[PDB]
């Protein structure tokens, strides 16, 4: 079988050997085509670093696809990779870190897929929790962070079709593109009564919101915040402004370890290219250069996408959502305890919430 | 020993680059510059989106620009500039980009412009529906962002005088629209407002010819896009459309944009604890701490004596008090019959003739 190039980019100190060893199944690839993986290390995650790096790799070698992992809480990496993916028409899988943090509204030409829950998956999960502990009155705070309308929409969609009697008090929208020297975020936050509060924003934005919500007595007892994955981000990093008793959904490195994820990344790219050679007698040619994607564009498409979304390997269902998320991931509910530690408190699988506690003990 | 402060630009040509340096030169003279003194840094559009994003890093952000001016490319977009700059929260000023998408704070969080989006044509329509007492209008709209943009902006002005008896939306790409247009015929409203691309308006224009809906009775009220290129070619006689005055004068907008930005820089350094923007992209992942304040300052700048009129921004950082020519197609000649001065309609002595003849 002929060899396709795959690059694997690792940002920040890396069990490089445990990863090389979990692709030990080099002879696990009985398809039409075989991966030629090449581990790369990067120290930097700014736009220039990432673009020049991936573009150098593209014009050194013949890259069919990229698997990207990092150790950062940098949701922008997702956006940068999407852009790169769509400009160069090139599958990028964001398996961990900034790369996996929800990127709402990817390009029409994107070939960028993330391991992680969708925004809607997480919004659902958040309702199952509040159901369980019969928390029915709640409010929403968000910023303009992409996905905020998908979030409120999935919520509202769900509660206004419910035999249950939910009672969304308020829905806030906080503008953090402008500075807060007049205390406008303060004022908007005082408005809140609810016992529960869903918060949709970034980890950086969260720290400020919470710093504010603290000084107006909203981190006290009888306020529970629930946040999505990307606000927890990296669970070993816990800002001080985070209040204790904060709850979060999470697909951080809990049960699905980085080397597993890398191995499935390489799987997905190779089998998807297998099935496309197998059914068309060609795969799309790696783009010589990204310093000429203007011309070579009638000559490219994101044909390979239909095969990337519908993959299984060693008989595991690795399907992707049509938004380039993971179809069914096992999520881990988690709670910031009194020692300031994310502790597991729940597991979401076969679309069934499975909590640890019956009542909430107090931190 | 004044503090040098860079302003960046990405512009169409070298002439425009020279215009930009000069505009900055003259801001330094005009202004008191013992403390701070601007310096112009610029490049022109790179040939693709990736090189564009690297050029912003290499050429502009490495010079620690406080803000970046951006023309729309000629005969490629501001998007990689918004993105790259937006990463650090460096403000971007669009000189000529009218697409409505850049009014979306979720995508374009550090973006202002000295031209209004296309959606703001709804302000002028509305004021005309008042002036010419059209109370009952049908509204045909491309089911794309630009079309929805325009619908929402009018419905705000209607939904809290005139009212929209229906809103029909079509899929951009469709050429047989007689499904849609038959729906507009059977209604009592004769005024028709269109938001569509050049090619989509062409499609509409013919389909509506075929149903004699171009004849007398009917008023057609439209924007700039739908009386450009090929839309102009098949457009009914008597149509009314718009042309933003100076909307393509990159040189004019370089002028006003530099004026505003220099004002805002000087107003920013009245304040305390102002941090520099990051020097370069590499190794730099934290936003500029002062970028969101500088944005606030800009966003609430006023320049009354501007080459393109009175400069103010709305909450989205879109231009307010933009002026349009009101254009009427008579004997297949586009004639100016009026102007929107920024708040007022001003009829001129050229008489309007509607579809049919209409005296
Ligand atoms: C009201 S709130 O404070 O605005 N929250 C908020 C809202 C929007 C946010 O991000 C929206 C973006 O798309 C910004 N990104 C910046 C990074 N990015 C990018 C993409 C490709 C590049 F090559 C590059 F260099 C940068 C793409 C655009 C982030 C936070
Ligand atoms: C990344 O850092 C490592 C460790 O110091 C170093 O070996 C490597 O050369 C660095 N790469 C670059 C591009 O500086
Ligand atoms: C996805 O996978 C299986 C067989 O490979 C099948 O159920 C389904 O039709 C596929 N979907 C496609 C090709 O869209
Ligand atoms: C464009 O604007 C400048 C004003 O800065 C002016 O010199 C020139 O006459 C204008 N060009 C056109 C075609 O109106
Ligand atoms: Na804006």
């Amino acid at each position: 079988p002929p060899s396709i190039g795959i690059a694997v980019i690792l940002v920040g100190t890396s069990d490089e050997v445990a990863i090389k060893d979990a692709h030990e199944k080099d002879d696990f690839h009985h398809l039409s085509v075989v991966p030629r993986v090449e581990l790369v290390a990067m120290n930097e995650t700014d736009p220039k670093s990432i673009i020049t790096r991936i573009c150098d790799l593209m014009s050194d070698r013949k890259i069919q696809g990229v698997v990207f992992a990092d150790d950062t809480d940098q949701e922008a990496i997702a956006q940068i990779l999407d852009f790169i993916s769509a400009q160069t028409l090139t599958p990028i899988l964001g398996i961990h870190g900034g790369s996996s943090m929800i990127m709402a509204d990817k390009d029409e030409s994107s070939m960028f897929f993330q391991f992680g829950p969708s925004i809607e998956q997480q919004a659902s999960v958040m309702l199952n929790i509040m159901e369980e502990y019969d928390w029915y009155i709640f409010s929403i705070v968000t910023t303009y962070f992409p996905g905020y309308q998908d979030f409120v929409n999935k919520i509202r969609s769900t509660i206004e079709n419910s035999f249950v009697g939910w009672e969304l008090e308020e829905v806030l929208l906080l503008d953090m593109s402008l500075d807060d020297g007049d205390s406008k975020i303060q004022n908007q936050l005082k408005k809140l009564q609810s016992p529960i509060i869903l918060l949709y924003c970034t980890k950086e934005e969260a720290t400020y919101i919470f710093e504010v919500a603290n000084s107006v007595g909203l981190t006290g007892y009888g306020y529970t915040w629930i946040v999505p994955s990307l606000v927890a981000g990296d669970t070993d990093t816990v800002p001080s402004e985070f209040p204790t008793g904060l709850i979060s959904v999470s697909y951080d490195e809990w049960d699905y370890g980085l080397p597993a994820r890398v191995r499935d990344g390489i799987a997905i790219i190779t089998t998807a290219a297998s099935d496309m050679l197998s059914e068309h007698s060609f795969i799309p040619e790696p783009k010589s250069s990204c310093y000429n994607t203007h011309e070579k564009r009638i000559y490219q498409s994101n044909m390979l996408n239909r095969y990337l979304i519908n993959v299984t390997f060693e008989g595991r269902d690795l399907s992707f959502s049509e938004d380039g998320y993971q179809m069914h991931p096992k999520l881990v509910i988690i709670l910031l305890n009194k020692e300031r530690k994310w502790e597991r408190v729940g597991k979401w699988k076969d679309k069934s919430l499975q909590m640890k506690y019956y009542v909430w003990p107090r931190m | 020993d004044p503090k040098i402060v860079n302003i960046g630009a990405v512009l169409s040509t070298k002439k425009h680059e020279q215009i930009f340096r000069e505009a900055v030169n003259q801001a330094n003279k005009r202004h008191f510059t013992r403390k701070i003194q601007l310096q112009a840094t610029s490049v022109t559009h790179r040939p693709n989106a990736i090189q564009m994003a690297l050029s912003v890093c290499e050429d502009l952000i490495s010079s620690q620009v406080y803000a970046i001016l951006v023309s729309h490319p000629p005969a490629l977009t501001p998007t990689p500039i918004s993105y790259t700059a937006g990463f650090y929260r460096i403000p971007v000023i669009g000189l000529t980009t009218r697409m409505s998408i850049y009014s979306d704070k979720s995508i374009h969080l550090s973006f202002l412009r000295t031209v209004p989006p296309y959606s703001h044509q709804a302000l002028v329509w509305f004021e005309m529906m008042r002036l010419f007492n059209w109370n009952h209008v049908i509204l045909i709209v491309s089911d794309d962002h630009e079309g929805r943009a325009a619908q929402k902006k009018l419905e705000t002005l209607l939904e809290g005088g005139p009212k929209a008896d229906k809103v029909l939306q079509f899929e951009p790409g469709t050429k047989n629209l007689t499904a849609l247009l038959l729906e507009a015929k059977e209604l009592e409203a004769r005024v028709i407002i269109l938001s569509a691309s050049e090619d989509d308006a062409t499609a509409v224009y013919k389909s509506a010819a075929m149903l004699d809906m171009t004849g007398a009775g009917y008023v057609w009220l439209v924007g700039e896009r739908e009386i450009s290129g090929s839309a102009l070619r098949y457009a009914p006689d008597g149509i009314i459309g718009l042309q933003l005055i100076n909307g393509k004068n990159e040189s004019a907008h370089i002028s006003d944009a530099v004026a505003v930005v220099a004002q805002a820089i000087h107003e920013l350094f009245e304040m305390e604890n102002i941090t520099d923007p990051p020097r370069g992209c590499v190794g730099n992942t934290n936003i500029w701490k002062t970028g969101p304040l500088f944005k606030r300052v800009l966003m609430s700048s006023k320049y009354p004596d501007g080459v393109t009129g009175r400069i103010e921004f709305n909450e989205d950082g879109d231009r307010k008090f933009a002026q349009y020519s009101i254009m009427n197609l008579q004997n297949r000649k586009l004639v100016q019959v009026g102007i929107f001065n920024g708040s007022y309609i001003i009829q001129n002595d050229r008489k309007i003739i509607w579809p049919g003849g209409e005296t």
